[PDB]
């Protein structure tokens, strides 16, 4: 019926008839990055004696 | 996101007493709010749909009222099977948000 | 007479994946938009996902939007939740719910599942 809807007809003669497109979607979705160098210490400003 | 708050989150009352539970929203939900009851260890059973329409199979002790931002669940008498946790739900904006839930206890 | 039996719970390493399945048999199904609801152990009920009657529009909670996907198979009458990149804040009891909506799904009966304990350790 896909092919019929494509040739806009109800009779499909013999042969290969290209109808649709087959793209495979994705699953996950990562987000990589680097570790963590300096860390600008709040250790000294929130925790001074 | 439509935040809900429930009050009081802890409650202890004896038999025959009345219980009011206020559900407060952060936005305006007109009359779309569900009141569930969950006994500990089981799936929650619904009690009141659209904030006032009590269901079938539930006794007539429970009642719901209020509209707009403030809603009220009222138990006119505490039978021993009223000891559970009661939850809200809104319906206007997806996602639906449950309340934190109030615990009823015996004295 | 309604039966919502769920499966797929177990020990999951953090960052793993699961397929929670909900076999529904009783009501007609596929005329109702169905929900996944979760409850953390010792905490209140949260919300996970909602899918319409034809699998057209899916809606997720604002905290798990992207790590879960919700699908339905109307031929075998099942709900599926693909859970990828699980943290330790997802160890819970997942219920397969049909909430007495009346604005979006338009249901009238409240049919809850039983709940699977998904422990992410
Ligand atoms: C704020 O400062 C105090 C004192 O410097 C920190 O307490 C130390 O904590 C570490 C690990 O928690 C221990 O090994 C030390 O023995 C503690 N020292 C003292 C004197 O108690 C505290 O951790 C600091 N806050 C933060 C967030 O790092």
């Amino acid at each position: 019926s896909e092919t019929k809807c494509t040739l806009k007809s109800f009779t499909v003669e013999k042969g290969i008839y290209q109808t649709s497109n087959f793209r495979v979607q994705p699953t996950e979705s990562i987000v990589r990055f680097p570790n963590i160098t300096n860390l600008c210490p709040f250790d000294e400003v929130f925790n001074a004696t | 996101v439509i935040w809900m708050t429930q009050s009081p989150s802890s409650l202890s009352a004896s038999v025959g007493d009345r219980v009011t539970i206020t559900c407060q929203a952060s936005q305006d939900i007109r009359f779309y709010l569900n009141w569930y009851q969950q006994k500990p260890g089981k799936a929650p059973k619904l009690l009141i749909s659209d904030a006032s329409n009590m269901e079938t199979g539930v006794p007539s002790r429970f009642s719901g009222s209020g509209s707009g931002t403030d809603f009220t669940f009222t138990i006119s008498s505490l039978q021993p099977e009223d000891i559970a946790t009661y939850y809200c739900q809104q319906y206007d904006n997806l996602p639906f948000t449950f309340g934190p839930g109030t615990k009823v206890d015996f004295k | 007479e309604v039966q919502l039996v769920e499966s797929g719970g177990g020990v999951v390493q953090p960052g793993g994946s699961l397929r929670l399945s909900c076999a529904a048999s009783g009501f007609t199904f596929n005329s109702y938009g169905m929900h996944w609801v979760r409850q953390a152990p010792g905490k209140g009920l949260e919300w996970v996902a909602f899918i319409r009657y034809d699998g057209g529009n899916k809606y997720y909670a604002d905290s798990v939007k992207g790590r879960f996907t919700i699908s339905r198979d109307n031929s075998k009458n099942t709900l599926y939740l693909q859970m990828k990149s699980l943290r330790a804040e997802d160890t819970a009891v997942y219920y397969c719910a049909n909430l007495k909506d009346s604005r979006y799904s338009g249901s009238y009966y409240d049919y809850w599942g039983q709940g699977t304990l998904v422990t992410v350790s």
